[PDB]
RNA sequence: ACCCCCGUGCCCAUAGCACUGUGGAACCACCCCACCCCAUGCCGAACUGGGUCGUGAAACACAGCAGCGCCAAUGAUACUCGGACCGCAGGGUCCCGGAAAAGUCGGUCAGCGCGGGGGU
RNA sequence: UAUAGGGUGUGACGCCUGCCCGGUGCCGGAAGGUCAAGUGGAGCGGUGCAAGCUGCGAAAUGAAGCCCCGGUGAACGGCGACCGCUAAGGUAGCGAAAUUCCUUGUCGGGUAAGUUCCGACCUGCACGAAAGGCGUAACGAUCUGGGCGCUGUCUCAACGAGGGACUCGGUGAAAUUGAAUUGGCUGUAAAGAUGCGGCCUACCCGUAGCAGGACGAAAAGACCCCGUGGAGCUUUACUAUAGUCUGGCAUUGGGAUUCGGGUUGAAACUUGGAUUUCUAACCUGAAAAAUCACUUUCGGGGACCGUGCUUGGCGGGUAGUUUGACUGGGGCGGUCGCCUCCCAAAAUGUAACGGAGGCGCCCAAAGGUCACCUCAAGACGGUUGGAAAUCGUCUGUAGAGCGCAAAGGUAGAAGGUGGCUUGACUGCGAGACUGACACGUCGAGCAGGGAGGAAACUCGGGCUUAGUGAACCGGUGGUACCGUGUGGAAGGGCCAUCGAUCAACGGAUAAAAGUUACCCCGGGGAUAACAGGCUGAUCUCCCCCGAGAGUCCAUAUCGGCGGGG
RNA sequence: CAAGUGAUCUACCGAAGCUAUGGAUUCAACUCGCGAGUUGUCUGGUAGGGGAGCGUUCAGUCCGCGGAGAAGCCAUA
RNA sequence: GGACCGAACCGGUGCCUGCUGAAACAGUCUCGGAUGAGUUGUGUUUAGGAGUGAAAAGCUAACCGAACCUGGAGAUAGCUAGUUCUCCCCGAAAUGUAUUGAGGUACAGCCUCGGAUGUUGACCAUGUCCUGUAGAGCACUCACAAGGCUAAACCUUAUGAAACUCCGAAGGGGCACGCGUUUAGUCCGGGAGUGAGGCUGCGAGAGCUAACUUCCGUAGCCGAGAG
RNA sequence: UUGAAGCAUGAGCCGGCGACUUAGACCUGACGUGCGAGCUUAAGUUGAAAAACGGAGGCGGAGCGAAAGCGAGUCCGAAUAG
RNA sequence: GAACUGAAACAUCUCAGUACCUGAAGGAGAAGAAAGAGAAUUCGAUUCCGUUAGUAGCGGCGAGCGAACCCGGAUCAGCCCA
């Protein structure tokens, strides 16, 4: 695909792939805690199934 | 009305006897349920969670004297 | 309904400049002879597609003298390739 | 979060110059007399600049 | 060691209250005065500070006491896991273990430490 | 060639045609408000050593249009959502009318008897003046009621005739058809049985007949719902658009006047604007040469018009489309996310168009910490102050409080009061709660720095549980990673933030309403209307008790309040 | 005159359940060849997964057949 | 003379017959117009968002709210049908969550195949913690029966409760152990289907303590199960 | 289809026609084979009663990051916690 | 110079410069002799095949669309006028 390209779902060694954190982003913040600068990278495999054919020439 | 809303979950996660790690959640509930004990840490929700591991133990007679404690092992 | 793909952020960049063949230095040292693998060994030796620089990294050792010419390679590397004897050059 | 012409507002910090912002929720029910709070920037510690605007 | 007092725990009303009796230069307490330490959004009543006499009145401490509280059996029952059923239905039954709440019989005005001061 | 032509509505004729322009349209509207391209171009920035080359870029000026003012109803319209205030609220004439709900309105006429018809009345659910009002001789395969006449329409059918029907010779189709060796009752079954059960009846096969059944045949129901199916139509739904109006620029030129001004108080090279005018462009008409072409001789118009480019408006005339779901059928109504209690069956979880209630905030202190403080209520006694006040003493496991909704929770306090404060922090995050995911919740501890305390220590918002919006696209402050020969810069990235009743709250495009009885397709007995089926609230009927009426006596009859079938 | 019914006892009846005898699958074990063989076991079945196979045409190769008769067709225990 | 009666002709009012017709719109009888806006012959012109129309969305070559033919084109079809040779082994789902979502999809759950692992599964027993229903009971909140007292409070006696609780089981849940029987379990990876359920007993709501009702919970069966 | 002998769909009968395919230097699994610190060619050239030739390229071989980049390390960050 | 279709609705977008129409022409045609590609101070008219490569990028950054340079081949000619 190139949706995933510049976006999240980044492959690994082991072939796991790579999720960034949403809430919130850009917008509609405020309140208070770390939190904000707490969407890290992250993952999970088991939707990930379907997410190696979108995109894999790249990690 | 129809407006009823969400599960919430509270419950008692570890009961007594169980071998906690460190970080584990003992208690989920509301107000004061459970007092936090020797070795037990409580939170902005309440809900106690383990300081250090070992074995979680229930200790009580009436009203509020509720405690949930820790004790290592070796 | 909504995708997970289109629920996920990003923007991030795409580039993806210069990029380097791996030499990996157990390949020269201890086993084979560590005969001075030199400026093109090619054939023989690991790298293959080429057109693309290539980079000398350090990951098996031995004390044996050598001498690579590379278009770069690791400090850690080039660390143990004088402390085994023997140099690594670059391109001017 | 959801914002309109009313009462309070969402309101910056300072310069922790640095160049840097803090934004928390604030009032003007009690008072306008505007404000200034100790935070820290990338330079140095608890610089304590003004709340801006 | 014993009597007892002051502190401080464990237990976390069968250890609590009221009626009440002992206690006083050893301990507690009130009492005494305080411009300043300190402090009452008024008052040194409370903290606080300087110290006797007095007092054992209040507060405290121990002994008494079972009127009130609090604990509270055995018997039976309610209900019920499992088994097997009657009634068109509301509902009900049999076997099998489990087994309350209340009530009665009663049981009580505690127990167990650590340290220090004072009599024998 | 306005006694003409187009459009619109009304519809011989006669008597006539009212009130209301606020909104919409249309005609006329020097002030003033907004407004496009375009003239103008102060200034901000990039690069180069510079000459300079370049990225944006506002005051003023700029047309039609709307806003604003006036008028106009044989213009769209309006003249009872209890009078309700909105520009006004019905002039004649008509009214139970093709309009009337209640309704078979009430009288009257006609009939032996009239929901109709006629006449009155009027209380017009929802008459009314060119969607014309009310009349009208004549006309009508028009519609309504009545009478005479005659009659097979009828009481009530009979006889007769011809043509089929039947029989013999000749030719000889059709739809339909799982297969059949195809009965009655009463059950049972997917809820109407020849085919299951029990019982009954029944010798084999035909011809003429009858239409109850075979849920008989025919046409993948046209009603109904469904499909992010279709098509016709509509408009102040969205969006473009033929068309049309308007500014600028060409075609497209000259001269006078005037104002604006530059280059060498006038001269004057002049550059444009405005009115005016001329005539070679250009349009156009008559002349022996009909459409043309011409020396044309001419006559009129004439920088306009027309036409090419571009600016803005108008634009159902046209075109593509949109118009959510839930739902004891669909619609109308209500409802979509979030918190609390009940349902919830002593773990968690759990539904209904089930039973109640709240949220889309607030708090610069209602936060951090450090100290102290203890409430509701009653009784007695007390001062413009008494139900309630303020003071006093006594009682006072909480009967109080905790910003809001309830539950939990709270007296060693989270509740009441002050001191000082900015942790309502940057960098992380052991290990767990919870979720299909994506979210969400708790958190010891490490560092950089602080805050309150003398200190142990506590602090990365609040007694907790509601106070929220994925991503995209973008605004602002940083940061300096990318940056298309190189060096910069435009542009992009990471850090922080701002934008969402995207509330149909996991959010369809940046941007969207109706109608179809002219309807089409694909399906559905997953889903209404008819019928059956289960049920029996309601409907029908019976019973039980017996107060009361029946002068007397409940029970000849009648049966309060209730009860059972 | 119970074939009605309350209680008690006991004989028989009665399924594809259990049992008898025979036989085949499934997995498992024990070694024999470097598939078979007893033991124990298993085997209702729709969407769906897995496994082993039957038949038709064409093609290569091998072996063959056919006028004393091919394929096709028809009958059959 | 858009006068009258009435043939030709033009037209179709009413009834019937016809309905596999004589006929894909007719026949008998009846009726309308019958010098006008009349009837009709020949040649010709106008057509598919187009024409025509004394106006029905009528007609435009026997079916016109957009003719026919050919083409794009095997349009698209979340919908309906249909999908053929054998035996063997296993064997479901009609739940959750979200969806311009509701008869459709995605993820999880449940099936199968293979590899890895290896009793971790299962039942039952002991031990230990957690719970607020059944029942009960007024000590709180609401309700409520008869008095006493000087209308609330208060006393004797007496009750109800999904959104009351002084109390409170039977069962259920987690962890440990195997004190003893059993035989699965988990991870990795290939392929799925199901996402319309139904009935009964028990526990409730809605309903009328009606339904071969409706919506959850829980066991068993049909589903896919013959005897 | 929750449920079909169904009075629910389809079919008069018999013959023949009749529905899970093909494509790609594509992706991902299983089985099999050949080479295996490597494996393999495409277009084309040559020769065809048959095939060789052809290294352009492709896949392993190093990861982390947004990227510059660094490298058995990398990334966030002042470090260490991850 | 279409639309159905796809985007699970629909406007940008996709279908697709496909279908159709018209014009011209040949056995082929088109294209062609660098104000080029490009980043080696390299190549060297055009067309074609393989590859680069689902790579750069384009996009309601949605559906989806998608190069070229290097290299390997087929064939290889440049000639004339203002
Ligand atoms: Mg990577
Ligand atoms: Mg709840
Ligand atoms: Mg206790
Ligand atoms: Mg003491
Ligand atoms: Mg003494
Ligand atoms: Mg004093
Ligand atoms: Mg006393
Ligand atoms: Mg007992
Ligand atoms: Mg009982
Ligand atoms: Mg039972
Ligand atoms: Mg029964
Ligand atoms: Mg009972
Ligand atoms: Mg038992
Ligand atoms: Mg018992
Ligand atoms: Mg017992
Ligand atoms: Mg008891
Ligand atoms: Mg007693
Ligand atoms: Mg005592
Ligand atoms: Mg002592
Ligand atoms: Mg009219
Ligand atoms: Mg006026
Ligand atoms: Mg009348
Ligand atoms: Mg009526
Ligand atoms: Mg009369
Ligand atoms: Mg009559
Ligand atoms: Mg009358
Ligand atoms: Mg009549
Ligand atoms: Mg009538
Ligand atoms: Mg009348
Ligand atoms: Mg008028
Ligand atoms: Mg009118
Ligand atoms: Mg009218
Ligand atoms: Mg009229
Ligand atoms: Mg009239
Ligand atoms: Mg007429
Ligand atoms: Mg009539
Ligand atoms: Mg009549
Ligand atoms: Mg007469
Ligand atoms: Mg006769
Ligand atoms: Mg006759
Ligand atoms: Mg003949
Ligand atoms: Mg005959
Ligand atoms: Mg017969
Ligand atoms: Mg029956
Ligand atoms: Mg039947
Ligand atoms: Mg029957
Ligand atoms: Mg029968
Ligand atoms: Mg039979
Ligand atoms: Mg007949
Ligand atoms: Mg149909
Ligand atoms: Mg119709
Ligand atoms: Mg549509
Ligand atoms: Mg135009
Ligand atoms: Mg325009
Ligand atoms: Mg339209
Ligand atoms: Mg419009
Ligand atoms: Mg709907
Ligand atoms: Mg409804
Ligand atoms: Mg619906
Ligand atoms: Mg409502
Ligand atoms: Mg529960
Ligand atoms: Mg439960
Ligand atoms: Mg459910
Ligand atoms: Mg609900
Ligand atoms: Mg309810
Ligand atoms: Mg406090
Ligand atoms: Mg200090
Ligand atoms: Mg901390
Ligand atoms: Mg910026
Ligand atoms: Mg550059
Ligand atoms: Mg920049
Ligand atoms: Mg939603
Ligand atoms: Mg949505
Ligand atoms: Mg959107
Ligand atoms: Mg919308
Ligand atoms: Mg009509
Ligand atoms: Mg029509
Ligand atoms: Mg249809
Ligand atoms: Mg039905
Ligand atoms: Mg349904
Ligand atoms: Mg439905
Ligand atoms: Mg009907
Ligand atoms: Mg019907
Ligand atoms: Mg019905
Ligand atoms: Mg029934
Ligand atoms: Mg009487
Ligand atoms: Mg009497
Ligand atoms: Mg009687
Ligand atoms: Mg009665
Ligand atoms: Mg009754
Ligand atoms: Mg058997
Ligand atoms: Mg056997
Ligand atoms: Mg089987
Ligand atoms: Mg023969
Ligand atoms: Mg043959
Ligand atoms: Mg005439
Ligand atoms: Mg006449
Ligand atoms: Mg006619
Ligand atoms: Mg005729
Ligand atoms: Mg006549
Ligand atoms: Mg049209
Ligand atoms: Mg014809
Ligand atoms: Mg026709
Ligand atoms: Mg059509
Ligand atoms: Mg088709
Ligand atoms: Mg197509
Ligand atoms: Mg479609
Ligand atoms: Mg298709
Ligand atoms: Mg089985
Ligand atoms: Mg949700
Ligand atoms: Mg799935
Ligand atoms: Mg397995
Ligand atoms: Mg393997
Ligand atoms: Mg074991
Ligand atoms: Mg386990
Ligand atoms: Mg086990
Ligand atoms: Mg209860
Ligand atoms: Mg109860
Ligand atoms: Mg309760
Ligand atoms: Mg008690
Ligand atoms: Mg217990
Ligand atoms: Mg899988
Ligand atoms: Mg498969
Ligand atoms: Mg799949
Ligand atoms: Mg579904
Ligand atoms: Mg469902
Ligand atoms: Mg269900
Ligand atoms: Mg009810
Ligand atoms: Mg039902
Ligand atoms: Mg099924
Ligand atoms: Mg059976
Ligand atoms: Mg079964
Ligand atoms: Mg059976
Ligand atoms: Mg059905
Ligand atoms: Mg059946
Ligand atoms: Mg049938
Ligand atoms: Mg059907
Ligand atoms: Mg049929
Ligand atoms: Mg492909
Ligand atoms: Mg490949
Ligand atoms: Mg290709
Ligand atoms: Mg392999
Ligand atoms: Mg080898
Ligand atoms: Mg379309
Ligand atoms: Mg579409
Ligand atoms: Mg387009
Ligand atoms: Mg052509
Ligand atoms: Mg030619
Ligand atoms: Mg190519
Ligand atoms: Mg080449
Ligand atoms: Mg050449």
């Amino acid at each position: 695909t190139h949706k995933m390209a510049k976006r999240r779902i980044k492959i690994t060694g082991t072939g796991k792939v790579m999720a960034f954190k949403s809430g919130k982003r850009h917008q509609n913040t405020g309140k208070s805690g770390d939190e904000i600068r707490g969407k890290g990278k992250g993952f999970v495999l088991a939707k990930a199934e379907w997410a190696r054919m979108k995109l894999m020439l790249p990690r | 009305n129809g407006r009823d809303s969400n599960p919430k979950y509270l419950g008692v996660k570890k009961f007594g006897g169980e071998v906690v790690k460190a970080g584990n959640i003992l208690v989920r509930q509301r107000g004061t349920k459970f007092k936090a004990g020797q070795g037990v840490g409580m939170g902005r929700d309440h809900t106690l969670f383990a300081l250090s591991d070992g074995k979680v133990v229930f200790i009580n007679k009436g009203k509020g004297a509720r405690f949930i404690s820790i004790e290592a092992a070796q | 309904r909504s995708r997970l793909i289109a629920r996920l952020p990003k923007r991030g960049f795409n580039n993806v400049g210069t990029t380097y063949e791996v030499v990996k230095l157990s390949q020269l040292q201890d086993l084979e002879d560590t005969t001075f693998d030199r400026d093109t060994l090619e054939a023989y030796r690991l790298v293959r597609r080429k057109n693309r620089p290539v980079k000398l990294l350090a990951s098996g050792e031995i004390s044996r003298a050598v001498t690579v010419h590379v278009d770069a390679a690791s400090a850690a590397a080039i660390k143990a390739v004088e402390a085994a004897g023997g140099r690594v050059v670059l391109p001017e | 979060a959801k914002d309109g012409p009313r009462i309070i507002v969402k309101m910056e910090s300072s310069a922790g110059t640095g160049f840097y912002y803090t934004t928390t929720k604030n009032r003007r029910n009690t008072q306008a007399k505007l404000e200034l709070k100790k935070y820290d920037p990338v330079a140095k510690k608890h610089v304590v600049f003004r709340e801006k605007k």
